[PDB]
RNA sequence: UCUUACUAUAGUCAGGACUAUAAAGGUCCGAACGGGUUAUCGUUGCAAAGAUAUCCGAAGAACUAUGGUAAGCGAGUGAA
RNA sequence: CGGCCUCUAAGUUUAUAAUCUGAAGAUUAUGACGAUGAGAAAACUUUGGUACCAACAUUUAAAAGUGAAAAUUGUGCAGGAAGGAUAAACCGUACCUAGAAUCUGAAACAAGUAAGCUAGUAGAGAAUACGAAGGCGUGAAUGAGAUAACAAUCAUAAAGGAACUCGGCAAACUAUACCGUAACUUAGGGAUAAGGAGAGCAUGGAAUAUUGUUGUACGACUGUUUAAUUAAAACAAAGCACUUUGCAAAAAGACGAUAAGUCUAAGUAUUGAGUGUGAUUUCAUGUAACGAUACAACAGCUGUCUCUAUGAUUGACUCAGUGAAAUUGGAA
RNA sequence: CAGAAACUAUGUAGGGUACGACUGUUCGUCGAUUAAAAAGUUACAUGAGCUGGGUUAAAUACGUCGUGAGACAGUAUGGUU
């Protein structure tokens, strides 16, 4: 079943992982965020 | 009449077995070792991911490897081109080392390096090291560029850093190098020497030898004799810690303070991921026994005289 | 964590070094031990 | 952000006993802490892994905190 | 009094240079960035033991004791960071800490979560017991009755004492600086062996406090293991054995759409890797020690049982309030 | 069929047919009592009544078979009813 696997987290670990600045900085998550941003997302990021 | 806590036979201790851990523990005797901390600025943390067996990828590529004790490197001299005579200031214990090094001080400068030691080297004794050529007093003195007896007697002293050409054959040797102007590549470790077998050399008729090849024959460690430069540096002596090999640790746990983690089987695996699991081969499929050679078949080794003695898995005792 | 976790992060939620200023503007530097020297050019 | 290993920086382990030490032991009894031996309950539960008692380790191959690295054609980590 | 700020560790880098590369990219060096660390003064202020600030132990702000801080000295081996230095801006400050309205567990969940303090008595103690202050005795998410069967959690028990049962499962018994201690033994142990003992019924509650002893099988031992049905005889282990590795530009091994290159290693045959074995003794096998392993015997112990009874609480039952679920072709 | 005991058969199922040891189990075997310590059917009568001795696993060791992965009406310990 499912765990609690969010006790104990953290806002810094949440803001270097799925950041904004983590994601434009990359290759990778520029694509993440073009698919948001081409869907209509508002949250991009954390 | 009360026996003792520490039990000192031979040069190994043992100790009292109040516990199982401590009945097997046995250690070399090295009582002269210097006590206090080595000298800093000639050493440097060793920490990181490759304390755990990793590589710039991250991921394991040395297996059995992490969690040891926090250590520093120690930087040593074995190329010892500076001359003059240095004292030998302390020997101390290296982690990282098996055998013992010593800090010795350049007594024309006062600088302050570490070498390592020989078997019976202790402090105050005075090392040299004539691979940058021989002074004016000890040159003028015989008279000679080169006289293959008077030579030998001034300079092949235990500690003595020379090419391997001035040290007459039958002399133990420690550091010996491979290359013209290289360093010590070769019985390091300790309790290793070398003997030197035989120099390329001809006959004046006069009683004197002169240097005609480029190369000199040793035996190494292993027993191997091969081809070394003329010019390549040697050490006179046996390394320091002669008994290392007849340590015991006694327990699990201090092997893994020895950064040595365990080491599973591969019948203790599944078949998924050893050969063995479910002839011997490594997780890889490297034959661990039949004498299958490692060494790269294109790559001949050009310096080989006798080739080691195979032992063809034969029992030794 | 469910749904806070999703707001946008203020210096009224977390402390571990997290800054962010009001846009007050500079009015001066900051020292080498953690002081700061005001220039009285940049006041306004 | 779970978890496995490693990594850097830090923290924690009442009291007593034995042993050669004032401090040298994967030593001993036993809290904190860490485990999860046996039984009972619970089973649309307080709980999609809990409660009670009992039991094990408790200066070490210990435990814990904040970051870091390593995972998905190949297989990361693995006292397996 | 923290952040910001300065410095750097593990590391990161669509920064620059070089190099490798089907593209994407990767490597090395430099730079930048990166705390969980280091940062002048103040009840007024702006070289390497001539060492270092890991663990452990000791000493030290002089009336005594205690706890820190920092330093002094020392011990063991497992041999213990980096770098910088050295007239008052901006941001945080409310409340909540999980038994009573706030964090994580889908929630107002009997679970989980970091640090400091946390009265006193009594203790070796942060054990056990009481409890000063404080908080609480839930948001009707309940309250008042009654005290059947039965269930859960408990208390006591005649005579017997394992006759219960796959099986002693569960429960019960077990109880101070003392005189004397065996076979065996790796000479450390076994060992707290055993055996002798510490006014009224009781020097009195709680905890300490647990069946004991002996002999077998397996594994030397402490440890690890299927998070959440298997904790073990399995894995690991110290020790031992074998194969391989000479380092002259790549030591072997591992990794790299695949290379430069990295770990190995600032190591060098007493090194590294791989393989099997699993201390020592005798060369698979016999002992000391150890085990929440499996099994047998002996003694005690008890409601396990002959054979159950009674007592206690909470449910069950009735009244008032609130108000589910699986399920259901249709039903006389 | 002298008596007693026992044998064979005809009526008759009212009430009884216990207790313990060793055997994984019922198969069975034995101990000592007893008037006697007989059987069968009911989905093993009965697990939305209990047990788990069983009914099935993944762990581990040994044995046998197979080139091997595996297999076995095997053996032993452990295993959410
Ligand atoms: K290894
Ligand atoms: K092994
Ligand atoms: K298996
Ligand atoms: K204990
Ligand atoms: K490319
Ligand atoms: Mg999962
Ligand atoms: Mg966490
Ligand atoms: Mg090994
Ligand atoms: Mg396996
Ligand atoms: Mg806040
Ligand atoms: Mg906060
Ligand atoms: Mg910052
Ligand atoms: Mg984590
Ligand atoms: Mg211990
Ligand atoms: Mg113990
Ligand atoms: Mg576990
Ligand atoms: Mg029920
Ligand atoms: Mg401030
Ligand atoms: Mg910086
Ligand atoms: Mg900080
Ligand atoms: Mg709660
Ligand atoms: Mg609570
Ligand atoms: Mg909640
Ligand atoms: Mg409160
Ligand atoms: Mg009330
Ligand atoms: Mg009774
Ligand atoms: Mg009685
Ligand atoms: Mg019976
Ligand atoms: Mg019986
Ligand atoms: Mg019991
Ligand atoms: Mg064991
Ligand atoms: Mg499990
Ligand atoms: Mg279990
Ligand atoms: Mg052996
Ligand atoms: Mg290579
Ligand atoms: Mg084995
Ligand atoms: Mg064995
Ligand atoms: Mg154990
Ligand atoms: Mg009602
Ligand atoms: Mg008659
Ligand atoms: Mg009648
Ligand atoms: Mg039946
Ligand atoms: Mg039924
Ligand atoms: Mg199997
Ligand atoms: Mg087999
Ligand atoms: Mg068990």
């Amino acid at each position: 079943g499912p765990r609690p696997t969010m006790s104990g987290a953290t806002r810094l670990v949440q803001k270097r992982r799925h950041g904004f600045l983590s994601r434009v900085k990359t290759k990778n998550g520029q694509k993440t965020l073009k698919r948001r941003l081409a869907k209509g997302r508002l949250r991009l990021s954390a | 009449i009360v026996t003792p806590y520490v039990r000192d036979a031979g040069m190994m201790r043992t100790y009292k077995p109040h516990t199982p851990g401590i009945r097997h523990l046995k250690r070399p005797i090295n009582d002269h070792l210097w006590k206090g901390r080595p000298y800093l600025p000639l050493t440097f943390p060793k920490k990181g991911q490759s304390k755990g067996g990793r590589n710039h990828s991250g991921r394991v590529t040395v297996r059995h490897r992490g969690g040891g004790h926090k250590r520093r490197i120690r930087m040593v001299d074995f190329e010892r081109w500076i001359p003059g005579p240095h004292t030998v200031l302390r020997i101390e214990y290296d982690p990282g080392r098996s055998a013992h090094i010593a800090l010795v001080k350049e007594e024309a400068t006062g600088r302050k390096s570490y070498i390592v030691a020989a078997d019976g080297m202790r402090a105050g004794d005075v090392v040299q090291s004539y691979r940058s050529g021989l002074p004016q007093d000890l040159l003028d003195s015989m008279g000679g560029v080169v006289d293959p007896g008077i030579l030998a007697a001034r300079t092949c002293w235990r500690g003595n850093c020379l090419p391997v050409s001035m040290i007459p054959v039958g002399t133990q040797i420690y550091c010996v190098g491979s290359r013209p102007d290289g360093k010590a590549v070769f019985c390091r470790s300790a309790g290793t020497y070398a003997t030197i077998i035989s120099k390329e050399e001809e006959t004046r008729e006069d009683g004197t030898k002169v240097m005609t090849g480029k190369f000199v024959n040793v035996r190494l460690q292993s027993g191997e004799i091969r081809r070394v430069s003329k010019d390549a540096c040697a050490t006179v002596g046996i390394a320091s810690n002669i008994m290392h090999h007849y340590r015991q640790l006694g327990k699990a746990g201090r092997s893994r303070w020895l950064n040595i983690r365990p080491t599973v089987r591969g019948l203790a695996m599944n078949a998924n991921d050893h050969p063995h699991g479910g002839h011997p081969v490594s997780p890889w499929g490297t034959p661990a026994k039949g004498g299958y050679k490692t060494r790269r078949k294109s790559n001949v080794n050009k310096w080989v005289v006798t080739p080691r003695v195979r032992n063809m898995g034969v029992r030794r005792n | 964590g469910l749904k806070y976790r999703k707001l946008r992060l203020t210096t009224k939620d977390v402390n571990k070094g997290f800054y962010k200023g009001n846009r007050t503007g500079s009015m001066g530097t900051h020292t080498s031990y953690g002081t700061y020297k005001i220039d009285y050019t940049k006041v306004r």
